[PDB]
């Protein structure tokens, strides 16, 4: 039972150097019969394998072809976690970046990446972390359809992604649709969080959207009320 | 370096059918050290076919892989709902793991008409000096969708952006949303807002608008 926590969404500057820990729970970063590896995902890279340390009797580290000048990847014994390090980091470095955990499955020759971890975002980019506002969707007879009321919270103008949202701290999942942000014109981000009703509900129930936009530590929980 | 390469790129299947992913090599691999994966909206890949035949533990028996040599195949013998994925295939040479760019299997499914709302701007948007107007387009089928804004008549351009969710895990439908965004300004120079919707699924095309 292997848990692997990766450290949060995050933003670097073109050309500094890109950071990422991956803290293991589950099992220990010295065993002997585990690697410790880190792929990353992007539309121009796919999914491309960084690199691994491992220990035996000593550490070692294997490092893909295409980062092998600019990467390190040191474990960490005395808080059980391993980093990957990134310098000069430029727009295509932009993608997700999973920490994986590779084990002999094959006659103990074969070492499979069988456990990963969520998976962090880092953005390469110049442009400063900014906190969106939330604006209600508010529902109405112009969104409705039949016995049935849409509505959500419009999350405007942030940077860098990701923003995450949910209903009523969480107990309300059933038809909701939150989209892909869109990079607007102004360099920012902005989304919609939607989710549909019945419309007899509009007037007794209670439905908050919370949104967290974890690279500016913004929490905002926003009432939709209906507006008629 | 060995490249990897999947076909198709996009499967769309109904399910209960049989989907055969392909996956083929530069040069031999040796059948131990190719692997399958599938990875769901919004998580990390997971271990699906291991030694190209073995299933990992957990994954069900209507998955099998086969293949040896340059040619390998993953099979979904009678596909499920919660099969709609991107499939990978990997290959390990002692020193390097390679990915291929991966086959996106999507569900096939009844054609779903979509219901339209629109939403005016909020007036707590509005104090601040923007005016986003949202058209939303819930749960249809196919993809393909026409949103259309006009502003007191007048057909709008590149004003207007839309957003399109993934494959919904319930039902397979998919939604979308078309923002028109306008300065205050520009917003309160005009009456009528519309977004017209035109979907394979709707008898006739679908207007939703408001008076401010």
């Amino acid at each position: 039972q292997v848990q692997l926590q990766q450290s949060g969404p995050g933003l670097v500057k073109p050309s500094q150097t890109l950071s990422l820990t991956c803290v293991i729970s589950g099992d220990t970063v010295s065993s002997n019969r585990a690697a410790w590896n880190w792929i990353r995902q992007s539309p121009s890279r796919g999914l491309e394998w960084l690199g691994r340390t491992y220990y035996r009797s000593k550490w070692y580290t294997d490092y893909a072809v295409s980062v092998k000048s600019r990467i390190t990847i040191t474990p960490d014994t005395s808080k059980n976690q391993f980093s990957l390090q990134m310098k000069s980091v430029t727009p295509e470095d932009t993608a997700v970046y999973y920490c994986a955990r590779g084990s002999a499955m094959i006659f103990g020759i074969v070492i499979i990446l069988e456990s990963w971890g969520q998976g962090t975002l880092v953005t390469v980019s110049s442009a400063s972390t900014k906190g969106p506002s939330v604006f209600p969707l508010a529902p109405s007879s112009k969104s409705t359809s039949g016995g049935t009321a849409a509505l959500g919270c419009l999350v405007k103008d942030y940077f860098p992604e990701p923003v995450t949202v949910s209903w009523n701290s969480g107990a309300l999942t059933s038809g909701v649709h939150t989209f892909p942000a869109v990079l607007q014109s102004s360099g920012l981000y902005s989304l919609s969080s939607v989710v549909t009703v019945p419309s007899s509900s509009l007037g007794t129930q209670t439905y908050i959207c919370n949104v967290n936009h974890k690279p500016s530590n913004t929490k905002v929980d926003k009432k939709v009320e209906p507006k008629s | 370096e060995i490249v990897l390469t999947q076909s198709p790129g996009t499967l769309s299947l109904s399910p209960g059918e049989r989907a055969t992913l392909s996956c083929r090599a530069s040069q031999s691999v040796a059948s131990s050290y190719l692997a399958w994966y599938q990875q769901k909206p919004g998580q990390a890949p997971r271990l699906l076919i291991y030694g190209a035949s073995s299933r990992a533990t957990g994954v069900p028996d209507r998955f099998s892989g086969s293949g040896s040599g340059t040619d390998f195949i993953l099979t979904i013998s009678r596909l499920e709902p919660e099969d709609f994925a991107v499939y990978y295939c990997q290959q390990y040479d002692g020193s390097q793991y390679t990915f291929g760019q991966g086959t996106k299997l999507e569900i096939k499914r009844t054609v779903a008409a979509p219901s339209v709302f629109i939403f005016p701007p909020s007036d707590e948007q509005l104090k601040s000096g923007t005016a986003s107007v949202v058209c939303l387009l819930n749960n249809f089928y196919p993809r393909e969708a026409k949103v259309q804004w006009k502003v007191d008549n007048a057909l709008q351009s590149g004003n207007s952006q839309e957003s399109v969710t993934e494959q919904d895990s319930k039902d397979s439908t998919y939604s979308l949303s078309s923002t028109l965004t306008l300065s205050k300004a520009d917003y309160e120079k005009h009456k009528v807002y519309a977004c017209e919707v035109t979907h394979q699924g709707l008898s006739s095309p679908v207007t939703k608008s408001f008076n401010r």
